[PDB]
RNA sequence: AAUUGAAGAGUUUGAUCAUGGCUCAGAUUGAACGCUGGCGGCAGGCCUAACACAUGCAAGUCGAACGGUAACAGGAAGAAGCUUGCUUCUUUGCUGACGAGUGGCGGACGGGUGAGUAAUGUCUGGGAAACUGCCUGAUGGAGGGGGAUAACUACUGGAAACGGUAGCUAAUACCGCAUAACGUCGCAAGACCAAAGAGGGGGACCUUCGGGCCUCUUGCCAUCGGAUGUGCCCAGAUGGGAUUAGCUAGUAGGUGGGGUAACGGCUCACCUAGGCGACGAUCCCUAGCUGGUCUGAGAGGAUGACCAGCCACACUGGAACUGAGACACGGUCCAGACUCCUACGGGAGGCAGCAGUGGGGAAUAUUGCACAAUGGGCGCAAGCCUGAUGCAGCCAUGCCGCGUGUAUGAAGAAGGCCUUCGGGUUGUAAAGUACUUUCAGCGGGGAGGAAGGGAGUAAAGUUAAUACCUUUGCUCAUUGACGUUACCCGCAGAAGAAGCACCGGCUAACUCCGUGCCAGCAGCCGCGGUAAUACGGAGGGUGCAAGCGUUAAUCGGAAUUACUGGGC
């Protein structure tokens, strides 16, 4: 149920970060970013109508690490939705158990969370939860238990945590080590460069 | 009925009962089936490395 | 296999000579059973082992019939038992059967013992036997070769008693090594295969142990045990080393003879059996694709290309393999026998269809036929037949061979005969006049025109007329007229050589 | 296969003897109704009928003619004995 | 708050625009094959031969219906080998129970199947001329007698199944008499119909000292109702074909008789000459139908697996009995096909029950565990039976979730591939360094599915009675097939776990080499005859992921049957 390949090709191929490189250092420096995706690669960038509407689907899996079949799932479930299907779509997305972790600054990477979310470490409301699909709604706690607490993995992520945008819609704590999801994100506190009109296109047909 | 034989050659012939997917390819007159290389006594395609699910090679060790 | 036990076992033991030592009556005799001649055939076609209690402790018995056919089975049944015995009469003496199974003993390094059977008839004497045996380094008698010889009646029922003193210590002479609880193995005997109880076998096992919840993987079929059955026995909670019981519940009927092994889960098991079918499938193609590329031509370069096909299934898997490999003995240059599609047993729908393609003949060594099988025979035209023996099936499969021959040896000529003074007809393009000088001219029989010895032209009669008579037969020194159509050019001083053609028929050796 | 309903199946065979012999003289007495209608007796017919009344009302109780029946048998051979009368 | 949502591309021609077909992108399946494969949850799993079947099991249960000792668990008596305290072995139904048999209830339910049936069917909406055990409400009888019989004995026919003759014995078996409206039959007077006891305990007048009787529980009988189920009738809807246009004698209707629980040509005699039909009769072919499922923006189209209702069928064909209910899956009788047994006279069997085998077919499973729970059958209850059901095994068949590491790491290493030999790419990938231990493996702890039932007590309700029984508290022993349960904690160590298609355009993703109209690809237009991004291999890449792809089937696209919504 996961990648396990080269991280930096998927941004490379998207030619946008897509943040799996976070971690200690960031912002590149040491990049080729486009020019060769691949052996090949540096031919033209001219690319199909039909092709940038898959290209801007891989961009918005390939940054949570979400599978095709998972996806269709969330897919159809914010069809379902009241409202904008596209914003609704990043919601559920953005409502992810491994997602909320990553915002709150205890994993270091977006892969990282979904593995130290794994290890049965995060705790919800008191209760345990091993799945990173897990969906978090509003006024729902979550924090890291007494066991693996304070080490040197979550704790270098909570210190670089504060350089990055630090989001309204939840509370970043991080001193006594939990976290508080307040209400569901707003349009404009998400997406901005990636687009919800291009992805939603390619289901209809 | 009449059956085109995919794959670079084989040993099928006389007797030895082997399998028939279907499917329509023109290119004799009036062949409207594929035989399944592979497959109960039909023998699969020799040194094959691409498409191996096609015309059932299996994966060498490695 | 763990914890090194040792425990005795019974022996097994196989009896091997040329047919008709009554080799099977020693053991009905000793089984008090006597079924003997009671079966098609009035000998053993067949291989089964039996068990039976007698004092001292326990012994149980095989055996194989010996025939020039049957190369496997004696082969088989040498190296699975522990001691091999091997009938002789003083009537037979020794016999290229018998020598056969010579061979089998010591290959497969088993001791032997040996009986006499015949202590009846007053033609009969045991010192033949022994002198002319002597040659061979095989059964020595007290000159230091620890071999023992036993003197039997086999109708008289007379003992027996130092035959089978001679077997319980020749087994007790040597160390008895088995086990009571372990991971069980050993080999098949002989495989069939049943409508109502299905696919089944039997297995005699080296290491004793058998439960009914346990995996048993016999070659590359797998499977679980449903029953269990021993001999008349229907039912038999357990099994040890030594009794042999028939395995039921098997996924099809698997090879003749083989290692078994039993195995703790069945799930492992399934990777290994369907590993052992891909290297049996793998050797299968390889085989067919050699033997159609050996000839390197695209077709016979003689005129042996006409062959006969056959079907066969036969209810044993034992015999298939066996019998076989004499139906290609009895193979030759000119014409050519194959075997399609041979079966574990009964008839059904494919095979069926499996003789409608090619014309063949549909043979079985014991067999019946289903509901759905009597439709397809009754309607398209086909040959059904069973035979209880393999010597009435070898038989006639070169009869029909020998049929299948079309030669005629003889081309004699009928007539001879000159002709002269041609004359013109307008249907025929000229009638040549002629004078039989010897034997009788006849219409359709075939005709060769020869000038000078050597022939300007051949052919056949179309039209024999003399005068308006038009008579279908001449005799020689009558004046007799001919005409044929296809001969442009008549002259005189050439001869015409009529001759008829016979076929002498052929027949197969 | 011995199974179950065998014990049953001859407690049918003899409810069966036992239920075509009381339906059989049950019916004789009905018999001896239409023999005195199709014949010129009247005083026959009335004497007839109260024969089977009591006969025919028990067999109904019992459960094996099944109520309506015989009151059936009643209600069509009261019109026939008074109409000739 | 609740059916709120609609994509096109390629291809006729030198090129264009219409018309028009074919093909593809989408979703889905009771799936299969090919390759590959770690675990868990839930669901599904003979679509073809309604082809045939081995063995076990699938319906039995009451001594609180009644004769009974055929087993063994006690007690009792008696005779013995002896140990003065006990065993041993024949009698005894006194008893805890119980083989076989009689009787009652259930074998008409549950389960399976899609052969028939294009309408005795199903669906939807009504109607009156009917029945309805077990379970309930209302009002009364349950009085008094006789004659059998299985079992078991005495014989005898039989290989077996299964009887025959002659005695003996009870009953909630069966049959009379008496009793009789609120019932049935009648205009009325009248006529006429039923039964069964058993079990628990007990003062009083008490027994031929069986128990009457009082009382409680349960059952029987009759009638008027309730509920449920079933039967019957009418309307509408529910396939195709006009290359089937005429089809019907019980056919349509009436009267009378008989018949069904009940209306009726349901079935007869007689009378009349109608009935159905172009709004598709009849005939032929095909098919269970519906709630729904699948697709679709909707309208439609296709479809009737699992789940659930109804109908039909139970080796083929036909018939009736028992009973409230069957014209009966595991009942009986007869005929047909076919399996087994036999002393050859004569019997026995029906897996379209659960497993499973022969065989069909591309192909679909274990001869498992348990009544622990739900729900039936019987019984007062305990309890027994229950292949229904609950569970496990098997298969990636489908759906969903998780893992197969994460972070750092330039020497942009080595090797492979390409290269105009400057390098580029594989590539933060690997190695190395720093961390974690999920799911597996190993060792511990431990919910819930369990309420009851059973044995002692207390009060209350029945009652002549603080008996007994029932109900309601309380206390003490318990009842888990699944189950090394779910789940939680600890240990070790990145250890055990990624393949598959495709890359000419459509269609996301390109070069080299080999082969040279050869070998082959292809869903469509088409590629290859010495620079092939179309073949084969390699490198690289893209899509998807324990799946992937191909084929088959349905719809969409297809406004290409166009009612919505097209032309001549
Ligand atoms: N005179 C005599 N004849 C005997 C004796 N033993 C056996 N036989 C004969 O042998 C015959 C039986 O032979 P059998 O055992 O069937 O031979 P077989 O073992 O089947 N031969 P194979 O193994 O090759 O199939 C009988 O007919 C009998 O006459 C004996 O001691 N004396
Ligand atoms: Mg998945
Ligand atoms: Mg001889
Ligand atoms: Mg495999
Ligand atoms: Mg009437
Ligand atoms: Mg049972
Ligand atoms: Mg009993
Ligand atoms: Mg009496
Ligand atoms: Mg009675
Ligand atoms: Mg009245
Ligand atoms: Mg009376
Ligand atoms: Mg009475
Ligand atoms: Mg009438
Ligand atoms: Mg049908
Ligand atoms: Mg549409
Ligand atoms: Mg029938
Ligand atoms: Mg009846
Ligand atoms: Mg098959
Ligand atoms: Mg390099
Ligand atoms: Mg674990
Ligand atoms: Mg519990
Ligand atoms: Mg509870
Ligand atoms: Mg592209
Ligand atoms: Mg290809
Ligand atoms: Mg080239
Ligand atoms: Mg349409
Ligand atoms: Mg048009």
């Amino acid at each position: 149920a996961r990648y396990l390949g080269p991280k930096l090709k998927l941004s490379r191929r998207e030619g946008t970060d897509l943040f799996l490189k976070s971690g200690v250092r960031a912002i590149d420096t040491k990049c080729k970013i486009e020019q060769a995706p691949g052996q090949h690669g540096a031919r033209k960038p001219r690319l199909s109508d039909y092709g940038v509407q898959l290209r801007e689907k891989q961009k918005v899996r390939r940054i949570y690490g979400v599978l095709e079949r998972q996806f269709r799932n969330y897919y159809k479930e914010a069809a379902r939705l009241k409202g904008n299907t596209g914003e609704n779509l990043l919601a559920l997305l953005e409502g992810r158990l491994d997602n909320v972790v990553y915002r709150m600054g205890f994993g270091a990477t977006r892969a990282e969370a979904r593995q130290l979310v794994s290890h049965k470490a995060i705790m919800v409301n008191g209760r345990v939860v091993n799945i990173a699909s897990y969906q978090v709604s509003p006024n729902d706690v979550v924090s890291i238990r007494e066991k693996a607490k304070k080490q040197s993995r979550v704790k270098a992520a909570l210190e670089l945590a504060e350089q990055r945008e630090k989001p309204t819609w939840l509370e970043v704590d991080a001193g006594k080590m939990e976290g508080t999801f307040k209400r569901k994100p707003e349009r404009s506190d998400l997406s901005a460069d990636i687009n919800e009109h291009l992805i939603v296109e390619l289901y209809s047909k | 009925v009449t059956s085109y034989i995919g794959g670079e050659g084989h040993n099928l012939q006389e007797h030895s009962v082997i399998l028939i997917r279907g499917g329509r390819v023109k290119d004799l007159p009036g062949v409207r089936y594929h035989t399944v290389r592979g497959a109960l006594d039909c023998s699969g395609v020799k040194d094959r490395k691409q498409a191996r699910s096609k015309y059932g090679v299996k994966r060498p060790k490695a | 296999d763990t914890g090194a036990a040792a425990e005795p076992r019974a022996p097994v033991v196989t009896i091997m000579g040329h047919v008709d030592h009554g080799k099977t009556s020693l053991l009905d005799y000793i089984r008090s059973t006597k079924v003997a001649s009671g079966e098609a055939g009035g000998i053993t076609q067949h291989i089964g082992a039996y068990h039976v209690e007698t004092e001292n402790g326990m012994i149980t018995f095989l055996d194989t019939p010996g025939h020039a056919a049957f190369t496997s089975m004696r082969a088989r049944g040498a190296q699975a038992t522990d001691i091999v015995v091997l009938v002789v009469a003083a009537d037979d003496g020794v016999m290229p059967q018998t020598i056969e199974a010579i061979q089998h003993a010591k290959a497969a390094q088993v001791p032997v013992v040996v009986a006499v059977n015949k202590i009846d008839k007053p033609e009969a004497d045991p010192d033949r036997v022994k002198n002319e045996l002597s040659q061979y380094g095989i059964l020595p008698e007290e000159w230091g070769g620890e071999s023992q010889f036993v003197h039997v009646s086999a109708k008289a029922g007379t003992g027996i008693d130092e035959l089978l003193d001679a077997i319980l210590l020749q087994a007790e002479v040597l160390e008895l090594k088995a086990v009571r609880k372990g991971m069980a193995s050993g080999a098949v005997i002989e495989s069939f295969l049943d409508k109502g109880r299905g696919p089944v076998a039997t297995v005699l096992v080296r290491e004793g142990t058998l439960h009914k919840g346990d995996i048993v993987l016999c070659g590359f079929e797998y499977g679980r045990v449903r029953a269990m059955r021993n001999e008349l026995g229907q039912e038999v909670l357990e099994a040890g080393p030594s009794i042999p019981v028939e395995i039921l519940g098997l996924s099809g009927v698997p090879a003749a003879g083989d290692e078994v092994t039993v195995v703790r889960d069945e799930k492992k098991a399934r990777e290994v059996a369907l590993y052992r079918q891909g290297k049996f499938r793998e050797v299968k193609l390889a085989r067919q694709q050699k033997s159609k590329l050996e000839n390197m031509f695209a077709n016979m370069t003689e005129g042996e290309v006409h062959e006969v096909n056959i079907v066969l299934k036969a209810d044993v898997q034992g015999s298939v393999e066996a019998i076989s490999d004499s139906l290609l003995k009895l193979s030759t240059d000119e014409v050519k026998v194959k075997i399609i599609g041979s079966g574990v047993g009964g008839i059904t729908e494919t095979d069926a269809t499996l003789a409608a393609a090619s014309n063949a003949i549909l043979v079985g060594f014991n067999v019946r036929a289903d509901a759905s099988a009597r439709k397809v025979i009754e309607a398209e035209s086909l040959d059904l037949r069973y035979y209880s023996v393999i010597y009435n099936l070898i038989d006639e499969v070169k009869a029909a061979m020998s049929g299948m021959l079309s030669p005629e040896l003889k081309q004699q000529i009928i007539g001879l005969a000159e002709v002269r003074d041609v004359f013109k007809s307008p249907k025929f393009g000229a009638i040549a006049g002629c004078m039989v000088t010897e034997g009788v001219v006849k219409r359709h029989n075939p005709i060769r025109v020869l000038r000078d010895n050597v022939v300007i032209y051949e052919g056949e009669l179309e039209s024999l007329r003399r005068f308006k008579d038009d008579v279908n037969e001449v005799r020689n020194g009558m004046e007799c007229g001919i005409g044929v159509k296809n001969y442009n050019d008549v002259r005189t001083g050439d001869v015409i050589e009529v001759f008829e053609i016979i076929e002498i028929q052929r027949t197969i050796a | 296969n011995i199974k179950s309903a065998k014990k049953r199946a001859i407690q049918s065979e003899k409810a069966r003897k036992h239920n075509a012999s009381r339906r059989s003289m049950m019916r004789t007495f009905i018999k001896k109704v239409y023999a005195a209608i199709e014949a010129g007796d009247k005083a026959a017919a009335q004497k007839a009928f109260n024969e089977m009344q009591p006969i025919v009302d028990r067999q109904a109780a019992k459960g094996l003619i099944h109520k309506n029946k015989a009151a059936r048998h009643k209600a069509n051979l009261t019109a026939q004995i008074n109409k000739l009368a």
